[PDB]
């Protein structure tokens, strides 16, 4: 008797996928939803970026020698590398990580001179073999190491005031020097009890030099720690000090917004990406990703899974 | 499965049908033929494409780093961040699995439903000129040449044109 | 769609049907007549009502502010908070989109099914006294005046009563 | 004779999204994201306090602008932009933690310290920075202790608040940082300044920064505030000799309240459980696109203008 | 329901049936009998067992404490943590409700489909020998004893035997 | 007329569960997805655990007497109890909660000797009523209260340095004594002004004993506030001081990883769990849990639902 029969296609070996009710369902086809592959490069096409190489973001503001080409500029993407240098003279910044993040959320840095001057009783031009430029001794480009001009004398009580006449807030930084011995402290500031006060309309604080023997770092047992604050438009900030201040010769203004990336991957200007990680860039259209929980940009969501395949065909029912 | 057709009363698929997802096999006096149905095939593919289109679509949210790669985070804030990131990861991992399992099921059932819809469509065209063998075919009680076969696939088979005879053949 | 009826073997909806979701149109010597079916219409409405009710009641969880509107937040904790709220926002946006796409598919499919179950219910009522159009109609093989059409709509049609007469007509 | 089955339809359908289709036409649908807000603060059903020009911290220390908000009870506290905490210029260590704490409370009680002072102390120090009755005045809950004799070394003194209550008490105090040595000398004398503050669950020392800084509200000095909790049965002692702004009352925070920050106007004729900077969100809808910063019981914020849910079958017109 | 059978064209369930989930009742000359159907019973059971095994899958993320039980946490970080935990809990509570609401619908409907796939199976065996009750029964137009009824139950019934007899009876 | 009928089973009392469209759907069987049940017990089988008892983790590092059995050790699971003791002589640690959590992430504690020694006018073993060992007086086992050998004598200027010669970092602690009265100060350390400076290659600070009457705690009006830092491998750390330092005899090395639990629930060595909370242990195969939003280990997710039932049968349709 004559016949017409209905049916569907099948393939030789299907692809296994998961369902609600079955861990081992066979279908005629499937495609991956978890991205396991990365490009081992920072994809910078379409971006105004600054590769800081050797310079740590904080060194941009205080003017460490490794940061000379990064003292000002604009960018929509800022790239920090491992082991970068902030401090040539050994020290540390209070609230360091908050400061680094702030620099790395920014789109640029301007510099504005403080205008500070000093009597011929103060000497402001001192340098150190720990901070070197042009084969010679130097110092943080944006600050100055004030000491007494005639050794051993009590450093004069001094007032220096910076005035934000702009319409945006400025970030001001200063250092406090912590000598490694009593004689050292006396040689460069005198025998008097030292004090450094710092006041604006929205901030004040005092600082006294810790003196004591400690290990040499980059040849120095002394230390200079950094401090910072934001000075609002129309506000002034005054420094009263009689020894131990490392005074700013310039202040900074962070401009706009940018994306901060920490990675040692090399720059490629001929690919684009919106998602970066320590190892490179992630350019996938896929919704998920198992490369790293630490990503930046606009990124597929991190998942704990090697693979999750989505069926693109019917049940496979082979002959 | 749900619609009882694929992996159902149709026992298996045809590996020799590379030009479509669903289709026909006939047997008449002039022999044997196979042919895909373009319409049913495209209804299943277009549903898949809609799924894929929906799956690649982007959340535009821009995230910054809250963890340094090259320096150590204060211990307490570090633990809050780790706790939070791991919780967020458990949520997305669960969603991803659930999404893909759920869609896989629906893809399957939808493919099944298109097979059933094609079959039902044929059943009604033929009307009283054929009967169901249970395995997915219609035993036809009248001479249907390749051109008549092509009408059924063409969806222009007019059961009136063959009825009086087919009733004779069925009740005989 | 899934059940082959709405946007399937029924070619289009009836804009004329103002008083119901599903119903019957007839064609006899006495004329046309449209009439909604109460039970089918009601079964589809109640299920939607159910969806709606489930989707109002929202979390009684009471949240406090972790961000000053009127003063600045220390930068590091500010960034953690931002990262957390944005991740939360991405989760909810995605849930919401999925929820609504998913329920929309289920609502469409549930309406398709109700249409089919009406067609099926009637098919069995009519038994051997009618045949199917393939377009959603049943060609009745006896004189079915307005009283007879009404009994079909009201579930009070006895196939025995017109059977013979129909069994005669179908064999010409 | 012929009977046909069918479904209804409309002329102008509605577009919704599905799993499989961006542009699905249905007979009907309705919105699931709230886009509207009431530009008012819906306070019906609530024992609420409008702080007006008073900043929460100011209610603990007693700034003149907080005179009407030094005690009370409430289930809802409303802070406005530009509220004043400090008449004499200064800052509070862990300021935002304290603000949130006061804004998590259902009211405040004030309890007296009891402290008294020998006669070589003037404890009624006032300033034109804090005017009350158009007199020079001070933070109502603290006293600016100075030497009654200009130039006189403020005496070594001790003061101990004992909590006899059955609930911990919030105690605040200040340290005065003068603008100059002369001001330091005139007020506290010429000796070096130490202030100590210990309970059995808190310990800490303080010394007065002296330096030039710009005038705020006419003043170059600063008072900065510190705060801790004294547990029931516990003591907190102050040893000091100059520059302590000592408390005359400690605070006790009562129950729970919802804190709101908004400048929208109060309205006692609507109810709400969800608030934001722009006002009040009264939806039954589960989602909301107004702001990711809300407080109370709220729809969840989503990054979507609209999400329409199907309330009807697929629309297939003629 | 979606496939129109359970609480559908079939009016209610059989408490008498303990030996399975789906099955048969008959009436012949030798009386009446009840019996389960293996296939569809296990097909349903297995899909349920399948969902359960998915439900107890061990998310193995190890989480530490970010809140001291025996000491007070700084109030600001404490508020951030509470906000984070309470938001994380709203997500999980909402997914949990949704997961279960959804699986329960899918379970209900899957069961409704297995009932229907069985009925469609018997119908196609009977071919032209029986007609549909419409209450889920098949009226058989020839004498069908216990061996005849077992043959049906076990997919061993041949319509070719009883065809011409059944056709006598249907028309008269 | 013969007839065969198809059907499905039912039962006389079904279960209510929730569907998408119906809060009150009756089905034949169902099962719970939210765990409401806890074991009032710390399930410790297959763990090498340390119950600290009344020892507080910070007491492990300074060597309070309550902690004398927990000075060193190893474990994968450390259990802290309520009201455990850290300070016999009253005081407090800076960054106290951060340190506690570090100890509770840890898998053991090794002690290493500082090899600090002192001149003959120092009494390197001050003891106190508040730190009882064996009845009589004693002191923190891992630290040394330094005072003058002669009551009113000026305590001498002094310098000690710990050298880390190991391949991992060591955690070093010390204290600062704030005397109760100016006569205590002078008893212990003489009449000079006192200054203690600490410096590593990663850390410095100064500290000044402040005299001041405070409420008595374990009989003592004085206090010792405690400080800590990490000393990196190959690095040294120098203390300079003339009265008021509490110096370290040993430093600690944190070993590996462990899970930290806070609970007064009793240990049971016969049951195992991977999820813990204040009230004990939770082992359930269920995916959700309503006992507490504060759990540690590998856990079902907390939800705010008493009950959630998953259907395990079809719709129930009685007669
Ligand atoms: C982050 O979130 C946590 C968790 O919600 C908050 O901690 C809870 O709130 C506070 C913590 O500071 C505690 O509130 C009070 O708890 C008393 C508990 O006393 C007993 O414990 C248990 C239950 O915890 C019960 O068996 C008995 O009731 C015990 O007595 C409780 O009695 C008290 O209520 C009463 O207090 C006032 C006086 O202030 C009375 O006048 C009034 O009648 C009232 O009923 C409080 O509820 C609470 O215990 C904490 N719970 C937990 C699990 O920690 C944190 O505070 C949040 N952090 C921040 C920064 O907001
Ligand atoms: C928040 O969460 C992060 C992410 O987990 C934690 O950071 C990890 O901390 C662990 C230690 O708990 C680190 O693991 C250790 O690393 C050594 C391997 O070197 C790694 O070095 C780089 C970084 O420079 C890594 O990125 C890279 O993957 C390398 O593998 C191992 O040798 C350690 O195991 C050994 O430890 C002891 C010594 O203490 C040995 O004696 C034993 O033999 C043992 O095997 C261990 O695996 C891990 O690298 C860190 N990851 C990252 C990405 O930083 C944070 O600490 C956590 N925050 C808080 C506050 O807890
Ligand atoms: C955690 O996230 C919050 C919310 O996103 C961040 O706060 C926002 O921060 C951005 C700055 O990066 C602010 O954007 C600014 O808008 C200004 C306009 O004034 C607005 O002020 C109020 C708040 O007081 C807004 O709500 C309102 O819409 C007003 O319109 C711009 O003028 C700002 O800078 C501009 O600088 C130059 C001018 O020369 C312009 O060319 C630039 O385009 C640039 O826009 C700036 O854009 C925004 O106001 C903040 N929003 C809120 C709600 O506070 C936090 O900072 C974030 N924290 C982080 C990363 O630490
Ligand atoms: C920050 O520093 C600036 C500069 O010292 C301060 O601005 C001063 O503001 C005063 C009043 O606020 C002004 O003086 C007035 O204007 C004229 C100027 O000749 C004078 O004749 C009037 O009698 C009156 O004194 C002036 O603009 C300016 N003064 C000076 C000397 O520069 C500012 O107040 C400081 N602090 C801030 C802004 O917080
Ligand atoms: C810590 O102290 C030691 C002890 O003096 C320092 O010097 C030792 O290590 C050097 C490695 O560069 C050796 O070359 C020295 O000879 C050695 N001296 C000894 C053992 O007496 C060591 O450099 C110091 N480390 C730091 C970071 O300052
Ligand atoms: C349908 O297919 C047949 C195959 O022979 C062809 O003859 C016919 O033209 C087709 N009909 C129409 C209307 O396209
Ligand atoms: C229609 O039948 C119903 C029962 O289905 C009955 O209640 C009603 O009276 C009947 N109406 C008409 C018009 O026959
Ligand atoms: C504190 O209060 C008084 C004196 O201040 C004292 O008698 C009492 O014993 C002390 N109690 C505590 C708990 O310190
Ligand atoms: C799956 O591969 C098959 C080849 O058999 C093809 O139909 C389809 O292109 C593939 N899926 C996708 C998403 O390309
Ligand atoms: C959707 O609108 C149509 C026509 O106004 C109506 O059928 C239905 O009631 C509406 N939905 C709701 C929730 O009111
Ligand atoms: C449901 O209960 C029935 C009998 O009451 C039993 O057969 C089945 O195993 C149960 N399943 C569960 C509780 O998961």
């Amino acid at each position: 008797l004559d016949k017409i029969c209905l049916g569907h296609h099948a393939v030789a070996n299907g692809t296994i996928v998961k369902t609600l009710t079955n861990e081992q369902e066979e279908v005629t086809n499937a495609t991956e939803t978890v991205e396991s592959t990365s490009l081992d490069r920072l994809c910078m096409k379409g971006r105004s970026h600054k590769d800081l190489g050797n310079c740590h973001p904080i060194g941009m503001l205080i003017g460490t020698p490794a940061c000379d080409l990064h003292l000002t500029g604009t960018w929509d993407t800022l790239i920090e590398r491992e082991n970068a240098i902030a401090y040539c003279y050994p020290g540390a910044t209070v609230n360091e990580e908050a400061l680094r993040q702030k620099i790395m959320e920014s789109g640029g840095i301007s510099k504005i001179s403080t205008g500070f001057t000093y009597g011929s009783s103060i000497n402001s031009a001192g340098t150190t073999k720990a901070c070197m430029r042009n084969g010679g001794n130097s110092f943080y480009a944006e600050l100055k190491w004030l000491v007494s001009k005639s050794k051993g004398q009590n450093f004069p009580q001094t007032t220096n005031t910076y005035r934000n006449t702009d319409t945006a807030e400025h970030l001001i930084m200063w250092g406090i020097h912590h000598p490694s011995s009593t004689q050292e402290k006396n040689d460069l500031y005198g025998t008097q009890s030292l004090s450094i006060s710092v006041g604006s309309s929205t901030y004040q604080s005092n600082f006294v030099p810790v003196v004591g023997a400690r290990p040499q770092v980059n040849g120095q047992s002394g230390r200079i720690d950094f401090h910072w604050t934001l000075v609002q438009p129309g506000d002034n900030i005054t420094f009263s000090h009689n020894g131990g201040l490392i005074a700013p010769s310039r202040v900074s203004k962070l401009i706009g917004r940018g994306l901060g990336i920490q990675s040692d991957a090399p720059i490629d200007n001929n690919c684009e990406s919106k998602c970066f990680w320590r190892g490179g860039s992630i350019n996938t259209r896929l919704p998920f990703q198992n490369l790293s929980p630490r990503t930046v940009g606009q990124c597929p969501k991190y998942v704990n899974k090697k693979s999750l395949m989505l069926a693109t065909g019917m049940r496979n029912v082979p002959e | 499965g749900l619609f009882g057709a694929i992996a159902g009363f149709i026992e298996n698929g045809w590996e020799g049908m590379v030009d479509g997802w669903y289709g026909f096999r006939h047997q008449n006096a002039q022999g044997t033929g196979q042919a895909a149905d373009y319409k049913s095939t495209q209804a299943a593919i277009d549903q898949i494409t809609g799924k894929l289109n929906r799956l690649i679509e982007k959340t535009n949210t821009e995230f910054e780093s809250i963890e340094s790669e090259f320096s150590e985070i204060e211990h307490q804030i570090g633990n809050v961040i780790n706790w939070t990131k791991d919780s967020i990861t458990d949520i997305w991992t669960y969603q991803a699995e659930l999404l893909v399992a759920m869609e896989n099921q629906h893809t399957i059932d939808m493919a099944d439903s298109e097979m059933l819809n094609l079959y039902e469509r044929v059943r009604k065209q033929l009307r009283q000129n054929a009967e169901e063998d249970g395995k997915g075919c219609f035993e036809i009680y009248h001479a249907c040449d390749d051109s008549c076969m092509e009408s059924i696939r063409n969806n222009t088979y007019d059961h009136s044109q063959y009825r009086e005879e087919a009733l004779l053949n069925r009740l005989n």
